[PDB]
């Protein structure tokens, strides 16, 4: 299977206070499993899935200190970028950092990531070759030059090809029962009058893992409709996901429309239509 | 487990 | 900072039945800056014990977060999520729909 380990890091400078708000969330696939928050009563690296609670206190001690060390680096980097851009201290800015590895079914590395954004726009990113960088303006050009001079690429490449892959393998073994599973969706269509001559048909998918899913609607014999109301796939809160797709159809011609549901846990799609009570 | 280094910007 | 305005979904974990305990979710996605205030309300009153998930972000750097609380739907009570964010002149209230 395709599997990924990713860490999402956000630092938010505070005008008036000196220490920024620092958040790290860790994900295997779509399942979050660790968290660090600056603004906790005692800022520690904490479990967010029960299967990571299989790690001894040395794991939690190393990860807490490294999270804490990262926060001190992200405080400095935020100060560096304040000067690069000639900005003032009485306004808030953010530095975001995503990194981690996609591994394939054989368990070999497919893509590694190490990318950052300032104020939510691309800043610097590590290229797919894991050896060169892409910058986006004058300021990231300086950062890129700094990083070329200290061979930052080979330090990140080392992480992504080694520990990221090996740690991902360990987590997939600790959380095998919940991470290496496919829960197919359960699906139905609901019916809601929208006007006099019209009706809203909504195709529900519920209770599925992983998160990736596709819903299509079509008028039978016609190509798929792009004219469609979608919601973002959303978490149920229990580890599964939900989604719906809606379409507005003429009163009386409901049964001429068909929903399809595609998911990794479905050898064939589900095929649903409105079924009157 | 987290990376050891972040780039110095 | 472009400023991205929050997309809010208010929905129950399980299909609702009057009288049966449940979990009410407020999912807020695709917003920027990350600073946001989320309140879950019952009959316009602030629900006290509201679980807040960790802020992460999407492939386009946009932020997302989940609020949730235990609740028992009844045919009279009304539920909503109110969100304040810099992209919005006013705080936005999205009411729970028993058929989303
Ligand atoms: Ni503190
Ligand atoms: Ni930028
Ligand atoms: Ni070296
Ligand atoms: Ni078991
Ligand atoms: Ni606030
Ligand atoms: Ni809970």
């Amino acid at each position: 299977s395709p599997h990924s380990l990713r860490y999402f890091t956000t630092a938010v400078s505070r005008p008036g206070l000196g220490e920024p708000r620092f958040i790290i969330v860790g994900y295997v696939d779509d399942t979050q499993f660790v968290r660090f928050d600056s603004d906790a009563e005692n800022p520690r690296m904490e479990p967010r899935a029960r299967w990571i609670e299989q790690e001894g206190p040395e794991y939690w001690e190393r990860e807490t200190w490294k999270a804490r060390d990262m926060g001190r680096n992200f405080r400095v980097n935020l100060r560096t970028l304040l000067g690069y851009y000639n900005q003032s201290n009485d306004e808030s800015h953010t530095l975001q950092w995503m990194y981690g590895c996609d591994v394939g079914p054989d368990g070999r590395l497919l893509r590694g990531y190490c990318q950052e954004a300032y104020d939510g726009q691309d800043y610097i990113s590590l290229n797919e070759d894991l050896r060169s960088w892409t910058a986006n303006d004058i300021a990231s050009q300086i950062s890129k030059h700094k990083s070329e001079a200290v061979d930052e690429a080979h330090q990140q490449r080392a992480y992504l090809q080694g520990p990221c892959v090996e740690w991902l393998h360990r987590y997939l073994r600790l959380g095998n029962e919940t991470l290496q599973r496919s829960d197919p969706p359960k699906a139905h269509v609901t019916h809601h009058p929208r006007s006099e001559d019209e009706v809203t048909l909504r195709c529900w998918a519920l209770g599925f893992y992983p998160a990736d899913i596709t819903l299509t609607w079509q008028l039978n014999g016609e190509e798929l409709t792009q004219d469609m109301e979608l919601v973002e796939t959303r978490p149920a809160g229990d580890g599964t996901f939900q989604k719906w797709a809606a379409v507005v159809v003429p009163l009386g011609k409901e049964q001429y429309y068909t929903c399809h549901v595609y998911h990794e846990g479905l050898p064939e799609p589900l095929t649903l239509r409105w079924e009157p009570p | 487990a987290q990376a050891e280094r972040t780039p110095e910007l | 900072m472009i400023q991205k305005t929050p997309q809010i979904q208010v929905y129950s974990r399980h299909p609702p039945e009057n009288g049966k305990p449940n979990i009410l979710n407020c999912y807020v996605t695709q917003f920027h800056p990350p600073h946001i205030e989320i309140q879950m309300l019952k009959n316009g009153k602030k629900i006290p014990k509201v679980e807040m998930s960790d802020m992460s972000f999407s492939k386009d750097w946009s932020f997302y977060i989940l609020a949730h609380t235990e609740f028992t739907p009844t045919e009279t009570d009304t539920y909503a999520c109110r969100v304040k964010h810099d992209s919005m002149a006013e705080p936005k209230t999205v009411y729970w729909d028993r058929d989303m």
